[PDB]
């Protein structure tokens, strides 16, 4: 299952 | 024994034929399991022995995440452009995660990240750090390492819900990823000049692990060995290839020798 | 710089190749960065049928894969090739099925 990405560069 | 999760997202600013804007791609210990991509705007299984063990809301929590992933990356591109001053064209960011069992019983948490096929930042979830592996990741390592708590929150789910996933996950595909193929091993020769080029090819083993050599009467010939990656067939089976040059007249002293967990003893194959 | 990583290439059947015999063409290209390339098998230079191409793979290395295949019933005096650009070549790439 996958992680929310929440962060931007 | 040793087990992994892995899932690969990848942005291009110019997609092309095969090369969508974005994937998602999810992998247990190499195998395919699901895909994402800017065009289906849809996570869908991949392997049958996953599929039968998922459900409607585990497919929409992945889209929902693929989804936000790719707005992140369309974002990401053009703060890379302007971070590294590049005109427009064409340009891959890329992120790695995931989990590792390995044959200890012990764990691994992976997140990196690649632009332009290059090491760019890493996240290091056992002390909480990121290092940059280019200068141009150094504004990215301070940024991120302020903030805390998704840092946490990445830490957490490496070590819990990724591995808690992947044990299920290997016992969804038991039947898949335990079986064992042997080898169709063939010698082949051709004669050019005073040279007979001795070739053995094993096809259709599984799994990918194997070794292949050359023996000249029984003692291996390692720097005279020519031998190709194991690559993959159609049917997730596998196929490696060794060459050696010898004297033709020399002929009847070669064997080619394959070691392969499917095999109760050492294979010897004559041409 | 962006990495300009050339494919290497390996042509293979499926089983042991036996003249005459039912068979899989298959030919797989990795170690390529950037994702972009076009893969194309051929016999006598001519685009074969029923050819499948697989979703690509990713490595951890930033590099890619691609395999593409296709029914084949080789022969003595065929050939098969495995024709392959990317823009770490100047010009595409032809690799051949050994016999």
């Amino acid at each position: 299952l996958r992680k929310r990405q929440l962060t931007v560069l | 024994e040793p087990h992994s999760l892995r899932y690969f997202d990848t942005g291009v600013s110019d997609p092309s034929p095969g090369v969508p804007r974005f994937v998602s791609v999810g992998y247990v210990d190499g195998h395919l399991i699901d895909h994402y991509d800017s065009e289906t705007q849809r996570t869908e299984p991949r392997a049958d022995w996953f599929a039968a063990n998922t459900d409607q809301q585990y497919w929409d929590r992945q889209t929902e995440i693929s989804r936000g992933a790719e707005q992140i990356f369309r974002l990401d591109l053009e703060t890379l452009r302007e971070r590294y001053n590049q005109s427009r064209g064409s340009h891959t960011w890329q992120l790695m995660y995931g989990c590792d069992l390995l044959e200890d019983g012990s764990t691994r948490g992976f997140r990196q990240y690649g632009y332009e096929g290059r090491d760019f930042v890493a996240f290091d979830k056992d002390t909480l750090t990121f290092t940059a592996a280019d200068a141009g990741a150094q504004i990215t390592k301070r940024k991120w390492e302020q903030e805390g708590t998704d840092a946490e929150r990445w830490k957490f789910y490496l070590e819990n819900t990724c591995i808690e996933g992947l044990r299920k996950y290997v016992s969804y595909g038991k039947d898949v990823l335990e079986r064992r193929e042997r080898p169709e091993v063939q010698v082949s020769g051709m004669e050019a000049d005073k040279i007979l080029t001795l070739s053995c090819r094993a096809h259709g083993f599984y799994p990918r692990p194997i070794s292949i050599s050359w023996l000249k009467d029984g003692m291996v010939q390692e720097q005279e060995t020519k031998r190709g990656s194991t690559v993959p067939n159609s049917d997730g089976t596998y196929h490696i290839w060794a060459t050696i040059d010898v004297l033709p007249g020399e002929r009847d002293k070669y064997q080619c020798r394959v070691e392969h967990a499917s095999l109760p003893q050492p294979g010897l194959f004559s041409w | 710089g962006q990495a300009k990583a050339a494919p290497k290439v390996q042509v293979y059947s499926r089983h042991p190749a036996t003249a005459g015999t039912e068979n899989i063409l298959n030919c797989y290209v990795e170690g390529f960065h950037p994702p972009k390339i076009d893969i194309a098998l051929l016999k006598n230079g001519e685009p074969m049928k029923d050819v499948k191409y697989n979703d690509m793979s990713f490595g951890d290395d930033w590099t890619f894969q691609r395999l593409v295949y296709a029914p084949f019933t080789p022969t003595k005096s065929d050939v098969y090739t495995c024709r392959v650009d990317h823009e770490a070549f100047t010009e595409p790439q032809s690799f051949r099925w050994e016999p």
